[PDB]
C-alpha cells in the first residue's frame, strides 16, 4: 500500500506506507480515523515542510527500512550543510 | 541485487525499489498499479535520454552503486493521452536558505 | 642528562627489540602483546607484591631511547629480566608462560642475527 | 559494584576489532569497577588482532563525537569461549541513528558549542544540541535498561 504526502510548496511524495509509519508524527496521522467509513488515512498534507526536505525525509524512511536488521555494514546517511537545519526541524516535528 | 528510484513528473515523485535484473516495461507495470495509466500511455527517461521496454535497467545504467536508499536514482515519467506524447516536465524541489555563518 | 649512546648501538637495540615485539606464531598471533605493558598495582597487586623488580617493554623500549642500557647484555638482562618475572608469576605449562620461553629465543636469535651481519 | 563491569576471568580471548564504519571508532574497555578506559583507534576499513579476557566487556564509539556505535548488531561485546585456539570477531558497524540524532550530528559537526544558541531554530533544539553522545550517559541507560529486565 501506498501513501501521498504533500509538501509545503504543493510536492507529491508516493512512499509505501510501511516507510512512513517510521514517523511517529505521521503514523499518529495516519492510524486515527477518516474517509467517510474508514479507520486509516491515504494522504498528509505537511504545511511547514518544503519538497527539498520532505524529498530528504522519504530518503531516510527508504534508508531505515532497508538497513534496520540487516548484518550487512551500513553505509552513512549523508546531509548537506545548507538543509541541515531544516531537516533537523523536519524531524524534530515527525519524530523520526 | 537492488536498485533505489525517484520516479518524477511534474509535481509528482514515487519512492520505490526494484532488481537491477527487473525490466523497463516492468518498472511501468509498478506505476500502473500506483497511478492507474498502463504502460503504452508511459515513457521513462534516464535524464533525457528515453529508455527500452526490453532492457533491464541495470543495462540503462541504474545501479547498487548509483541507487542507494539514501540517494535514489531519478526515473523520469511522460505521459501519452493518445496522440497527447508530453514533454518530459520535472517541477524542481524547492532551495534553502544560504548556510548560516556559524556554518561555515 | 647522560652520556649520549653511538646511534648505530641504539639502533641494534631497536631492531633487536622490534624483532621480538612484532613476531607472531604460525597461527597469526602477537605473543609480545600480553607483556608490552605491565597492569597497574590498582588492577594486579598480586604480581607487585610478588615480583621483586617488575618490567615491560614500554619500559625497556624508552630506556634504550633514554640510554640507560649501555650494551646489548644490559638490554638483554632486561628482557631475561621481563621473561624469568613472567616465569615465576605464571607457572609452567600456561599459555604466558610459554609465551615468555619462545620470546627468549626469539630475543637470542635476533640479537646473534643483528650483531653478528 | 555494578551490573556493567568486566570478569576478573584472567582467561585470554583473541579477538578481531574489524571497523566496517566509516567513522575511526575507540574501542571503549570496561574495568573491574565498570568505569569506561579508552583503547587505541581503530582507522575506517582497518581490523587488528587484539588480546582480551574472557568476560570482558567492550563498547564502541566515534573517537571524534563520541557517537554510538554496533557490535555485531548490537551495543556490548563480550568475547564467548574462544574453543579450540581460533579468534571470536567483532564486527563493528554505524547503527541506523534517528533522522533527528544524525541531523544533530551533523550541525554539531559543523558549529562550535560556543555558537549553538546563534542558529535560526526553535529553542528546545538548542538543549538537544548541548546534549552531546556520552558514555556514562549511555551506561546508566544500558544498566537501568538490565536492571528493568531482572525485574
Ligand atoms: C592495539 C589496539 N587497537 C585497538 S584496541 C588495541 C589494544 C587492545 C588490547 C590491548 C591489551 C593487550 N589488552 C588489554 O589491555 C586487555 C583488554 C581488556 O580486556 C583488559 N586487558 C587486560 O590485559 C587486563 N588484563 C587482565 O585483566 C588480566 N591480566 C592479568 C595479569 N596478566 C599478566 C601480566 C604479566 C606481565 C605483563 C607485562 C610484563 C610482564 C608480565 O609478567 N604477567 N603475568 C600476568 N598474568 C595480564 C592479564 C589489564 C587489567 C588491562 C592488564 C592493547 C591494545
Amino acid at each position: 500500500m501506498y501513501v501521498k504526502l504533500i509538501s509545503s510548496d504543493g510536492h507529491e511524495f508516493i512512499v509505501k506506507r510501511e516507510h512512513a509509519l517510521t514517523s511517529g508524527t505521521i503514523k499518529a496521522m495516519l492510524s486515527g480515523p477518516g474517509q467517510f467509513a474508514e479507520n486509516e488515512t491515504n494522504e498528509v498534507n505537511f504545511r511547514e515542510i518544503p519538497s527539498h526536505v520532505l524529498s530528504k525525509v522519504c530518503m531516510y524512511f527508504t534508508y531505515k527500512v532497508r538497513y534496520t536488521n540487516s548484518s550487512t555494514e551500513i553505509p552513512e546517511f549523508p546531509i548537506a550543510p545548507e538543509i541541515a537545519l531544516e531537516l533537523l526541524m523536519a524531524a524534530n516535528f515527525l519524530d523520526c | 541485487m537492488d536498485v533505489f528510484l525517484m520516479i518524477r513528473r511534474h509535481k509528482t515523485t514515487i519512492f520505490t525499489d526494484a532488481k537491477e535484473s527487473s525490466t523497463v516495461f516492468e518498472l511501468k507495470r509498478i506505476v500502473e498499479g500506483i497511478l492507474k495509466r498502463p504502460p503504452d500511455e508511459q515513457r521513462l527517461y534516464k535524464d533525457d535520454q528515453l529508455l527500452d521496454d526490453g532492457k533491464t535497467l541495470g543495462e540503462c545504467g541504474f545501479t547498487s552503486q548509483t541507487a542507494r536508499p539514501q540517494a535514489p536514482a531519478t526515473v523520469g515519467l511522460a505521459f501519452r493521452a493518445d496522440d497527447t506524447f508530453e514533454a518530459l516536465c520535472i517541477e524542481p524541489f524547492s532551495s534553502p536558505p544560504e548556510l548560516p555563518d556559524v556554518m561555515k | 642528562k647522560l652520556s649520549p649512546n653511538p646511534p648505530k648501538l641504539t639502533k641494534q637495540m631497536n631492531a633487536i627489540i622490534d624483532t621480538v615485539i612484532n613476531y607472531k606464531d604460525s597461527s597469526g598471533r602477537q605473543l609480545s602483546e600480553v607483556f608490552i605493558q605491565l597492569p597497574s598495582r590498582k588492577e594486579l597487586p598480586e604480581y607487585y607484591e610478588l615480583i621483586r623488580k617488575p618490567v615491560d617493554f614500554k619500559k625497556i623500549k624508552e630506556r634504550i631511547r633514554n640510554h640507560k642500557y649501555r650494551s646489548l647484555g644490559d638490554l638483554e638482562k632486561d628482557v631475561m629480566l621481563l621473561c624469568h618475572n613472567a616465569q615465576t608469576f605464571n607457572l609452567e605449562g600456561s599459555q604466558i608462560y610459554e609465551d615468555s620461553i619462545v620470546l627468549q629465543s626469539v630475543f637470542k636469535s635476533a640479537r646473534q642475527k643483528i650483531a653478528k651481519e | 559494584r555494578p551490573v556493567l563491569r568486566s570478569v576478573n576471568s584472567r582467561e585470554p580471548s583473541q579477538v578481531i576489532f574489524c571497523n566496517r564504519s566509516p567513522r575511526v571508532v575507540l574501542p571503549v574497555w570496561l574495568n573491574f569497577d565498570g568505569e569506561p578506559q579508552p583503547y587505541p583507534t581503530l582507522p575506517p576499513g582497518t581490523g587488528r588482532r587484539i588480546h582480551s579476557y574472557r568476560g570482558h566487556l567492550w563498547l564502541f564509539r566515534d573517537a571524534g563525537t563520541h557517537d554510538g556505535l554496533l557490535v555485531n548488531q548490537t551495543e556490548l561485546f563480550v568475547p564467548s569461549l574462544n574453543v579450540d585456539g581460533q579468534p571470536i570477531f567483532a564486527n563493528i558497524t554505524l547503527p541506523v541513528y534517528t533522522l533527528k540524532e544524525r541531523c544533530l550530528q551533523v550541525v554539531r559537526s559543523l558549529v562550535k558549542p560556543e555558537n549553538y544558541r546563534r542558529l535560526d531554530i526553535v529553542r528546545s533544539l538548542y538543549e538537544d544540541l548541548e546534549d552531546h553522545p556520552n558514555v556514562q550517559k549511555d551506561l546508566e541507560r544500558l544498566t537501568q535498561e538490565r536492571i528493568a529486565h531482572q525485574r
